[PDB]
C-alpha cells in the first residue's frame, strides 16, 4: 500500500509561495481569524502575521 | 484634470508631522478588532453586505450596533459578542440588521446535547438591562442562540425590559433561552424553523404574541434543571403568557429532530408543549394553532387548587393514532381544563370529558 | 488545440539599479566629460530658465523624484606651510557662491 | 503569428496538478448495460433512519455544493456513521460530449 | 498624480553635463540634513544612496524648453521632435517606434 | 499676469496669446538649393 | 423615438434632434499643422532638408482665419474651399420676447 | 517553507480506514418519501475526505 | 481661499486618462436604471425624501432597500418590483421604509374586479424566501398591494419565513395577497382602510396577529378559484392564525366599495369573513373585534367530525336590522359554536342556541 | 476657480506686440501635438481653431 505525489509540482509550489507569494502588497494579504496584530502597520508584528 | 503646479524641491528639512487619523466617523471595518471600537463610541454602524468573523467579543458599556445586512460569522468554543453589565447603565443595547452565523451547515441534529455544546450561542447577556434584538436571522447554533442571564437583585426591581422581535431562526438547537430571574421582557413574531426547543424557559412572566414554530420538536420546555439557567437559577419560574402562537408539525410531517433531549440530569421525552416543575404555575393559552403537536402536562403547582390549566380558543387537530396528542398526568386530571377550541379528533391522555367544552377528541387513559 | 481565439498582448519591461540619463550634447553621445553645447551657452555670457514637464505612472503612494543636473565639482587643497591648508570649491552650473 | 495547435510552453499541467495521474474525478459512466457511480462525499450531513426527507432538502445550483470546502477544518479522519449521516458533494453525468478524462 | 513640473529660474548654465532622473518613494527616502528624522520608519534598501533603484520603468514621456519658447533639443531631430517619449505602451501605437519587444 | 474669470462648474482653458513677429526669408540661390530662416522676436526658438 | 412610453397602446413620438455632419469650415482638421510627429516637408530633391518647421506655440489654424477675415467679407459661400462659416441666430441668442402679434 | 506537501493514494477515493464501499444509486418518489432501488447501477463510493 | 498657486502651460501633450467613477457608494439616484444597481451591491440605499419612477424592475439575487422616506410611483400596466428567486439562496429580502404609489387617486371603486386589473400590484415574489416588507405605506392600487406566489417544492421545506409588519393600506382592492403553498408566515400590525379585501387567502398556516381593518368590505376571503392564485394553485388552503384583530364597519358605517366582486368563475356577495370551501379547515378565532361586520360561514370540512368553527372572546354589535349578522348554512348549524363572546343584539342565521355561551343576539333561519 | 495666475521667467521683451486672452473650454480644445487625442470626444464647433 502506497501513496503518491506530484513532486516537482510542490517544489514548485513553495518556491511560488515562499518567495512570491509571501512577499505581496499589504493590500491582497489578510490577517487570520482569531488574532491580535498590533495597531502599528510598519512594526514587525503586523508585517509577519499577515498571510 | 492635469494638475500643472510646479513644486520647488524639498530643503532636506525633517518633515513637519503628517497624521491621517479618524478615518472612521463612527463605522467598523472587516478585519478590524471591536473590542476598541465599542470602547470609544456610543452607535457603532456596520459596513453594508460585509462578511464579519467575531468571537468572544466582550462588550461592557451600551452601545448600538446597526448591522446595515451585515454577516457575522465564528469558529470556536466561544460566544459571540458576550454582553457584561452593571447595575448602573442609563443606556440601552439595540442590536440590529445582523445575520449570525454559526460553525455549521445543516447542523448535527442526530448529536445528543452535553456540556461542550452550551457555549455556543450568539448573544449572551450577563446582567445588562433594556437590550434589543431586532430583525436578525440566527442559523446553525449547536447550543442556545440567545441567553439571558441575570444575577441576583432586590427590591422588586423586575424592569430589565428586553424585546426580540423579528428574528428568523433556523437550525438552532436551542431558540430563545433565558436564565432565571430574567423577568417580565417581550419575544415576539420570531418565525422558527427546523429548532429542537425554540424556548429554553427559567425565568417567567414573559410575553410571546405571535411567533411561529414549523417543523420544531418542542417550543415550551419547563422542566427542573435544565440547561441554560445560569447563576441565580430556577427561581419564580414560568409565570409567562403564550397568546396567539403557531407550532404546527412538532411530532408527524415534517419534524426532523430526535425526541431524546439529554438534560444534565435525565433524559426527557420531548413534546411540542412539556411542562413539568411541582413549583411553577402554567402560563396562559390563547390563540395558539396546532397541527400534530403534543402536549405533556406533567406537574404544576395545584397543591391547594392554587393553579389551574385553561387551554383556551385553540387548535388541536391531530388524528393519526397518537400524533398531536395531549398527555396529562392523571393525578392531574381536575385541574386541566380545555374551554373554547377546535380539533379534528385528537387523542386525550387523562383528561376528563365534562372538563372539555365543545366535546372534541379521543378520550383516552394512559395508567 | 482547445486554446481561446481572440488573446490580446501586452509588453512591459523592467529596469532595476538605472537612473535614466539625458546627456546635453548636439548628438547623443559622449565626445567630451565638457561637452559641445556646454560651451555653447556661454555665448555673449546669456542666460536661460529652464522648465521640464514629466509624466509618470499613477502610484497609490506619494513618490519623490530624484532628479540630479549634471554638473562639475573640484578642489584645490594647497599646502604652502605647514598648518596652512587651504581650499576653493567650485561647481560650474551651480555655483554656491559669495 | 499563429503558432499552431503544437504549442506548449510549459512542461506538466495546469488543471488540477497536484491530483496523482490514476485518478478519476467524481463521474458516471455506461460501460456496459448499467451505469456506474466513482464517488468521493467530502460534505456530510445529518439524517436519521431513512434519510430521504433530509436528501430532498439539500438545495443545489451550478455554485453549491461547492468541491473544494469540504469537512470542517480540524475535525480529524473520524469514520462516518452512514446510518446517522448521509453525504454530500457534485457528480458529473455521463450524459456529456466529449471523451471522458 | 501623474505629471510633475519642475521649474528653475534663468542662470548661466554653462558647462553643463546632462541630466537623471529615477523615482523614489517618499516612504524610502530620509531626509539627510537634520541630525534626525523623526517622520523616517523604515529600515529596508534605500535607494537614495544605495543605488538600488527599482522605478525607472515607470516614465512616460519628458520635454525639456529652455526659457519658455525654446524646445529642446528642438530642429525635428527624433521622430517625436519636440518631447521625449520614455515608454509609448501598444495597442496604442500604429506606428512602429518600439525597440527590444 | 493675474486674472479673475466667473466660475464654472467645469474646467477649462486660458487661450492667452503673446503678440510676436513670425518672420521667414527664402533664399534660392542655386536650382535644387533652397534656404530659409525663421526668427520671431521676442519669443525666439532655438538657441544656445 | 420616444416622447412618453407606458404601454403599447399609448405611447406618444417626437422627431430626433437634428444633426448635421459636414466637413469644418475652410477644411480646418483635414491636416496635419503644427503636430509634432507629423510636419509634413517641402524640401528640395538633391538634398533632403526640410523647411517647414513646427512649432506648438505656433497656431496655422486659425491664422487662416483671421487672415481671411481681413481679405474678403464673410458672408459670400465660397463651394471650393469649404468657405462657409459658422454663424448664430441673432434671435435665439440674445432673445427678444415681443409675444405675438 | 510553505504549503504542506500531501501524499495521497492513487486510487484517489477510499474510507480513510476502509476500502471504497460499493453500492447503488436510487431513485426516488416526490410527493411522498419512498425511494426505490434502481435497476442497474453500481456505486464506489467514498465517504468523509480524502 | 482665492487660490493663487501659479501654473504653466501645457505642452499639447495627450492628456492621461483621468476617471471619476464610484460616485455612489451604494446609493441609487432618481432617474437611474435600478436592474443594474441591484444586480451590484448587496444593500442598496436610497435618497432621502427623493421622488422615483419605477415599473417592472426584475430582482434576481436577495438585496436589501432602505428606503429612507422615499416616493416609488409608477404607471403602466406591470407590476413594480418584481422578484424572482431561485431555491438556493442564503440571503434574505428585506424592503424597508419605501411609500410605494399606484396609477391612481381616489381608486375607482365602482369597475369591476377583472383579468386587466390583476397585474397592478406593487411587490410580486415569485419563489423568493424571507422576504420582509417593513414600514411601508401602500396607495391606490386597482389589484393587489403584494402577492408572494410559490411554484411546486417537496420534501416538507416549509420555511419561506415572510415578514410584513408596520404597513398602511389605502384604497387597494386587495390587500396582502398570497398564493397557493405560501405557507408559515407571518403579517401582522398592517392598518387597513379603504380596501374591498384585506386579505386574499390562497396559502395557510399564515398568522395575522394585529391587524387592524376599518371601513373595508371584507377582511378574510377564501372560496374556490379565487384571483391571485399562480402557479401551484389552491392546494392545502386556509390553515392560518387570526387573534386580536379589528374588522369595524364592514357593512354599516363607513364602508364604500360594493358587494359583488366578479371572481373568475362567478360573482359572490361579500361579507367581513367570507369563507366557502370544501376542501379546507377554519382558521382560529380569538380577539377580534367587529362592529357592524358581517360572517359567512358556507362551507368547510365538517364531513367525518374533521372541524368545528369556534368563535371565542369577540365582540360581534351589530343592532340595526341584520348589518353585522353572522349567516351559516343549515347544513353546518352542528359545527359553527361561539363560546366566549359579547354582542350588542346581533342576527345570527343558522345558529343554534345551545351552541352559542352566553345567550346574545338574535336567533334566526336563513333558508 | 476664480482666479488663474500666470508667469514668464526673466528674458528680453524686444518687438513685443500685444496680450490677447479668452477662455476654451476643456472638452471642446483637442491637442493637436499628437497623432491622436484619445481624450477628445468631442465634435462641435472648436474655438481654439475656428476662431
Amino acid at each position: 500500500p502506497a501513496v503518491e505525489m506530484n513532486l516537482p509540482a510542490n517544489l514548485k509550489r513553495t518556491f511560488l509561495y515562499s518567495n512570491v507569494a509571501m512577499y505581496l502588497p499589504d493590500t491582497y494579504k489578510f490577517t487570520p481569524a482569531n488574532v491580535d496584530l498590533p495597531e502599528n502597520h510598519l512594526s514587525y508584528g503586523y508585517i509577519n502575521g499577515r498571510l | 484634470v492635469e494638475e500643472l503646479y510646479v513644486i520647488n524641491p524639498i530643503n532636506q528639512w525633517p518633515a513637519p508631522g503628517s497624521f491621517s487619523s479618524q478615518k472612521p466617523p463612527g463605522t467598523l471595518l472587516p478585519g478590524e478588532d471591536p473590542e476598541a471600537v465599542f470602547k470609544q463610541y456610543h452607535v457603532v454602524y456596520l459596513v453594508p453586505g460585509a462578511q464579519y468573523h467575531w468571537k468572544n467579543i466582550l462588550i461592557e458599556k451600551p452601545v448600538w450596533i446597526y448591522g446595515n445586512g451585515a454577516t457575522v460569522r465564528t469558529s470556536g468554543t466561544g460566544p459571540i459578542l458576550r454582553i457584561v453589565g452593571n447595575r448602573t447603565e442609563k443606556r440601552d443595547v439595540r442590536i440590529q440588521d445582523i445575520s449570525f452565523f454559526g460553525e455549521d451547515c445543516t447542523p448535527n441534529r442526530m448529536e445528543p446535547m452535553s456540556e461542550k455544546l452550551v457555549y455556543q450561542m450568539a448573544i449572551w447577556v450577563t446582567d445588562m438591562k433594556r437590550v434589543t434584538i431586532k430583525g436578525c436571522n440566527f442559523t446553525n447554533f449547536a447550543g442556545a442562540a440567545v441567553f439571558f442571564e441575570e444575577t441576583a437583585y432586590n427590591g422588586f426591581f423586575w424592569s430589565m425590559q428586553h424585546l426580540i422581535t423579528e428574528c428568523r431562526f433556523t437550525g438552532c438547537r436551542i431558540g430563545i433561552a433565558n436564565g432565571g430571574r430574567s423577568e417580565y421582557s417581550t419575544a415576539s413574531f420570531n418565525n422558527f424553523f427546523d429548532c429542537q426547543i425554540c424556548f429554553n424557559v427559567v425565568g417567567g412572566n414573559w410575553n410571546r404574541c405571535g411567533n411561529i414554530a414549523a417543523n420544531c420538536r418542542c417550543v415550551y420546555l419547563h422542566t427542573t434543571n435544565m440547561w441554560y439557567e445560569g447563576a441565580g437559577g430556577n427561581f419564580n419560574a414560568a409565570h409567562g403568557s403564550f397568546t396567539g402562537n403557531t407550532m404546527n408539525h412538532c411530532d408527524y410531517g415534517g419534524n426532523l429532530w430526535p425526541t431524546a433531549f439529554q438534560l444534565p440530569d435525565r433524559e426527557i421525552q420531548l413534546a411540542g408543549f412539556y411542562f413539568d416543575n411541582a413549583r411553577a404555575r402554567c402560563p396562559t393559552w390563547t390563540g395558539n394553532t396546532q397541527y400534530y403537536g403534543d402536549m405533556k402536562i406533567l406537574n404544576f403547582n395545584q397543591a391547594n387548587d392554587a393553579a389551574i390549566f385553561v387551554i383556551d380558543g385553540c387548535a388541536l387537530y391531530g388524528q393519526p393514532g397518537d400524533t398531536g396528542s395531549i398527555e396529562t398526568t392523571a393525578a392531574l386530571t381536575d385541574k386541566v381544563f380545555i374551554q373554547g377550541c377546535q380539533g379534528n379528533k385528537v387523542t386525550l391522555f387523562n383528561i376528563k370529558a365534562a372538563n372539555v367544552v365543545p366535546a372534541i377528541g379521543t378520550i383516552k387513559q394512559k395508567p | 488545440r482547445n486554446a481561446v481565439p481572440n488573446q490580446v498582448t501586452e509588453r512591459k519591461f523592467l529596469v532595476d539599479r538605472y537612473l535614466w540619463q539625458i546627456p546635453f550634447s548636439s548628438n547623443f553621445l559622449n565626445m567630451g566629460t565638457l561637452t559641445d553645447l556646454g560651451q555653447n551657452v556661454m555665448y555673449a555670457n546669456s542666460s536661460h530658465s529652464l522648465n521640464m514637464q514629466f509624466t509618470v505612472d499613477p502610484m497609490t503612494e506619494p513618490t519623490y523624484l530624484m532628479l540630479l543636473f549634471g554638473v562639475f565639482d573640484q578642489v584645490v587643497i594647497n599646502q604652502p606651510t605647514r598648518s596652512g591648508i587651504s581650499v576653493a570649491y567650485l561647481r560650474l552650473p551651480f555655483a554656491s557662491g559669495s | 503569428l499563429d503558432r499552431g495547435p503544437s504549442f506548449k510552453p510549459y512542461g506538466g499541467t495546469a488543471y488540477n496538478p497536484l491530483a496523482p495521474k490514476s485518478a478519476p474525478i467524481n463521474s458516471a459512466f455506461t460501460v456496459g448495460n448499467d451505469t456506474h457511480f466513482v464517488a468521493q462525499l467530502p460534505q456530510t450531513y445529518a439524517a436519521g433512519g431513512t434519510g430521504v426527507t433530509e436528501a430532498i432538502q439539500q438545495q443545489v445550483s451550478g455554485v453549491d455544493p461547492n468541491p473544494q470546502v469540504g469537512q470542517p477544518n480540524y475535525a480529524g479522519p473520524v469514520v462516518v456513521n452512514t446510518t446517522n449521516n448521509a453525504g454530500l458533494g457534485r457528480i458529473v453525468s455521463a450524459d456529456s460530449e466529449g471523451q471522458q478524462f | 498624480s501623474s505629471t510633475v513640473v519642475v521649474n528653475i529660474p534663468d542662470r548661466s548654465w554653462g558647462a553643463f553635463r546632462g541630466w537623471s532622473f529615477t523615482r523614489l518613494k517618499v516612504s524610502e527616502t530620509p531626509r539627510i540634513g537634520a541630525t534626525q528624522d523623526p517622520n523616517f520608519q523604515y529600515s529596508g534598501s534605500i535607494p537614495y544612496l544605495d543605488g538600488t533603484f527599482y522605478l525607472s520603468h515607470t516614465f512616460q514621456r519628458c520635454s525639456i524648453q529652455w526659457d519658455s519658447s525654446v524646445p529642446w533639443p528642438g530642429n525635428d531631430r527624433m521622430l517625436t521632435p519636440n518631447w521625449f517619449e520614455i515608454k509609448r505602451p501598444i495597442n496604442q501605437d500604429a506606428e512602429g517606434n518600439d525597440t527590444m519587444q | 499676469m493675474q486674472f479673475t474669470v466667473d466660475p464654472m462648474t467645469e474646467p477649462t482653458y486660458l487661450m492667452l496669446l503673446f503678440g510676436v513677429f513670425d518672420q521667414v526669408v527664402i533664399n534660392q540661390p542655386t536650382r535644387s538649393g533652397i534656404s530659409v530662416a525663421y526668427l520671431r522676436l521676442p519669443f525666439a526658438s532655438g538657441s544656445a | 423615438h420616444f416622447a412618453d412610453f407606458v404601454d403599447d397602446r399609448r405611447a406618444t413620438a417626437a422627431g430626433n434632434r437634428p444633426n448635421y455632419i459636414g466637413f469644418r469650415d475652410n477644411f480646418i482638421g483635414m491636416m496635419y499643422y503644427n503636430s509634432g510627429s507629423n510636419t509634413g516637408s517641402f524640401s528640395s530633391q538633391t538634398q533632403q532638408l526640410n523647411i517647414v518647421l513646427d512649432l506648438n506655440d505656433r497656431n496655422s489654424e486659425l491664422s487662416y482665419q483671421y487672415l481671411l477675415a481681413d481679405l474678403t467679407s464673410r458672408w459670400h459661400y465660397f463651394a471650393l474651399w469649404n468657405q462657409a462659416v459658422d454663424d448664430y441666430d441673432h434671435h435665439v441668442r440674445i432673445l427678444e420676447n415681443d409675444g405675438y402679434e | 517553507e510553505g504549503p504542506p506537501n500531501l501524499a495521497f493514494p492513487p486510487h484517489v477515493i477510499s474510507n480513510p480506514f476502509a476500502p471504497a464501499a460499493v453500492g447503488t444509486g436510487m431513485t426516488v418518489n416526490e410527493q411522498q418519501q419512498t425511494a426505490a432501488v434502481t435497476a442497474n447501477t453500481v456505486a464506489l463510493i467514498g465517504y468523509g475526505n480524502i
